[PDB]
């Protein structure tokens, strides 16, 4: 098979400093071109730099130069793509990748946030329910940086009528997302819902049993 | 610096959460303002071998 | 970062997605599938050869194609162009056409007073089309800024989608006023209608 | 990107303007409407600039600041700004008046431009009410996208209406290869989408 | 009365540069902040830059930190913006606007900046002919930069005209529409005639349109 | 630096003026041919040099 492992994402301020790394396996890249391309949350891809070690030869897209740097180790196998002068902007889920003659494979991918907030575990708050028909609910997952957290009901137990909706930034810098599931309110009376919250970049896990008013 | 841990262990509430700080006394009023808005208000116990916090209801 | 261009196809339908570089490059477009959040799959490479894996119904100057020939429940994805500097196209998401559907509204007061701030969730469960405008009224004024709306992608089961908005203010503001209310317009709404609480348990 | 709400002559409408940060008092709010400059309407959270009217109030309770118009006028449709702490501009907000649906008028222009080596179809939605429509093109009835861009008015003066220009834009070669082209348009205010026609070549 | 008059705007290649001029009026600078506020086509407002003259303080906004830099000639009562290494995103019409000594009281007209390769290209007209109800009109299409302004009949014309904002074609070039609802009994009698004007490229064209 | 050319149109339906920058008047004369072209305008051409504007009479 033909992999390529990354890391060295996460957190760093505005103006600092983060170097990526992407292990390749199964070949060696001076066969290849490695690319590198970054999406933000809900738009499309771009591409940020090129480097092709048997001919050293790199490139750099236009928003990038003079801040990035792309490298190739021979002896390990792996490329970098040492990121300076990081802006808010940067702020985006990096995708390295392989390339008569497409991007054929493409790697794990790892979020990058550029940002002055420092990480901080979630909040819970109960979104409570109204015998009878039918009953939404769920829990407000607040004030958490960075991203991702992700939500199960029951352990997966409950997974007809759930909606985990995306995150979105506030004002203050953290970001806040729903989780909500509709179900029979036959069943609120007897019937327990319990929230499982996930953040491993604070490594919070939490569980929020929800009940009527 | 280096982090802290509290174990919450609540009628509604269970889990972890963590954040640094350089005294625990200061991860403590960050734990504990955490426990005031989830209405956790139980028997406050601190391990400083593992430096966890821990509330129990 | 920009939002791609959307569609609306049923299964069966014929689709030809354009692609445009400024200049002519020769035959190096490539074509790709993404479906949400997860990586790129390699469709077409030198704009008319197929790769390993992609089925039969997919066929690729400055004018360059991609084409489906009967779309089929598997294509719902985003498609992107690539131009070989390598720059990447707009993209296009191909969405599943399905009946219109309303949403069901649902409203939450807030649990986290004890925060500083104040959180009120309005639910919209269900809706089709996409298009759906969530309105804020506190004493019957409207609102605006005080709130996040977030969508889902297209649901595979009925090809639903769902919203959610969250109204946030000042626990000192939220206690100067009673009425809180999300009032939500769909085409599928003859009425648009109107979920509300009033502060302290009225 | 600005957003947008409605309203009719008379309602109340309440900006909300909220920075990260401390703001003390010194939050200035805008008026701009297309085309001019933008105007100052309040200054330092409360105080109302010269010439503003009676409707016009900004309030602060918390580290929420908030712009209020008591009672909308036929002038006040425009975008509204807010400013806050490094001084930074909110988003803005723009309120359009609010108006039964309207449905549009389509047309359909065959291009003129062949001698360009680009073939250009044009497809008019005239006078529509809400502004959302939903233009998709179909050639030898296969749906099409990427191909086209559309371009919407700001809401009419007097009828308060939107409409819209969307313009499919072909090489030669490919016009030459087809003979149907429709823009197909869905609204709220349409019972059924309509479809609008022609054959190449004066078919 | 208070006036800020503007200038120093139009075309620049990616890396180029230019500089704005704001000549203050009505004021003396000194008794004042000035402050550059852009905005893109369609978009919000984004502060880049502010001085104030009397205590030569400076500030500049991130996304224009090292890149601009704001001055002020007491004896011209003017402020500049030098802008260099331009690229795509300050492509925005600037306006210039005091802050007397907090709020920005007075604008100006505000000025267009264009940063790309294309070159200033005069529009090409091509005519929309029409088919109750007809509809007709010119496509002003392939011109660079903005703006270009359309009138019927030198605007004898007015009810029913709609004219569309730009789009930013593939080549780089801009592309609008401008229609006319008339009665369709008219064709027969009155002309119907598209009045174009581009300053940038010194244009102004007439296209006479009717039916197929 | 170079020089800016201007044609004047008078044609049936087409009728004004518009400009560009060349080295040669040949290459501003390539430059309002094709325009002409593009717009179906057919018809005698006559250049000054002293102003430096062609005119395309239909």
């Amino acid at each position: 098979e033909v992999q390529l492992v990354e890391s060295g994402g996460g957190l760093v301020q505005p103006g600092g400093s983060l170097r990526l790394s992407c292990a390749a396996s199964g070949f060696n890249l001076s066969s290849s071109s490695i690319h590198w391309v970054r999406q933000a949350p809900g738009k499309g891809l771009e591409w940020v730099a090129s480097i092709y070690s048997y001919y050293g030869s790199t490139s750099y897209a236009d928003s990038v130069k003079g801040r990035f740097t792309i490298s190739a180790d021979t002896s390990k196998n792996t490329a970098y793509l040492q990121m300076n002068s990081l802006r808010a902007e940067d702020t985006a889920v990096y995708y390295c990748a392989r390339e008569p003659r497409g991007l054929d494979y493409w790697g794990q991918g790892t979020l990058v946030t550029v940002s002055s907030a420092s990480t901080k575990g979630p909040s819970v708050f109960p979104l409570a329910p109204s015998s009878g028909g039918t009953a939404a609910l769920g829990c407000l997952v607040k004030d958490y940086f960075p991203e991702p957290v992700t939500v199960s009901w029951n352990s997966g137990a409950l997974t007809s009528g759930v909606h985990t909706f995306p995150a979105v930034l506030q004002s203050s810098g953290l970001y806040s997302l729903s989780s909500v599931v509709t179900v029979p309110s036959s069943s609120l009376g007897t019937q327990t819902y319990i929230c499982n919250v996930n953040h491993k970049p604070s490594n919070t896990k939490v569980d929020k049993k929800v009940e009527p008013k | 610096v280096t982090t802290y841990k509290l174990v919450i262990n609540g009628r509604t509430l269970s889990g972890y959460t963590t954040t640094t700080a350089v005294d625990a006394a200061t991860a403590e009023k960050v734990f504990k303002q955490y426990a005031y808005v989830h209405e956790v208000d139980g028997e406050w116990t601190y391990d400083d071998a593992t430096k966890t916090f821990t509330v129990t209801e | 970062t920009q939002s791609p261009s959307s569609l609306s196809a049923s299964v069966g339908d014929r689709v030809t997605i354009t692609c445009r570089a400024s200049q002519s490059v020769s035959s190096a477009v490539a074509w790709y599938q993404q479906k949400p959040g997860k990586a790129p799959k390699l469709l077409i490479y030198s704009a008319s050869s197929l790769y390993s894996g992609v089925p039969s119904r997919f066929s690729g100057g400055t004018d360059f194609t991609l084409t489906i020939s009967s779309l089929q429940p598997e294509d719902f994805a985003t498609y992107y162009c690539q131009q070989a500097l390598l720059t990447f196209g707009q993209g296009t998401k191909v969405e599943i056409k399905r009946t219109v559907a309303a949403p069901s509204v649902f409203i939450f007061p807030p649990s986290d007073l004890r925060t500083g701030t104040a959180s009120v969730v309005c639910l919209l469960n269900n809706f089709y089309p996409r298009e759906a405008k969530v309105q804020w009224k506190v004493d019957n004024a409207l609102q605006s800024g005080n709130s996040q709306e977030s969508v889902t992608e297209q649901d595979s089961k009925d090809s639903t989608y769902s919203l959610s908005s969250t109204l946030t203010l000042s626990k000192a503001d939220y206690e100067k006023h009673k009425v809180y209310a999300c009032e939500v317009t769909h085409q599928g709404l003859s009425s648009p209608v109107t979920k509300s609480f009033n502060r302290g348990e009225c």
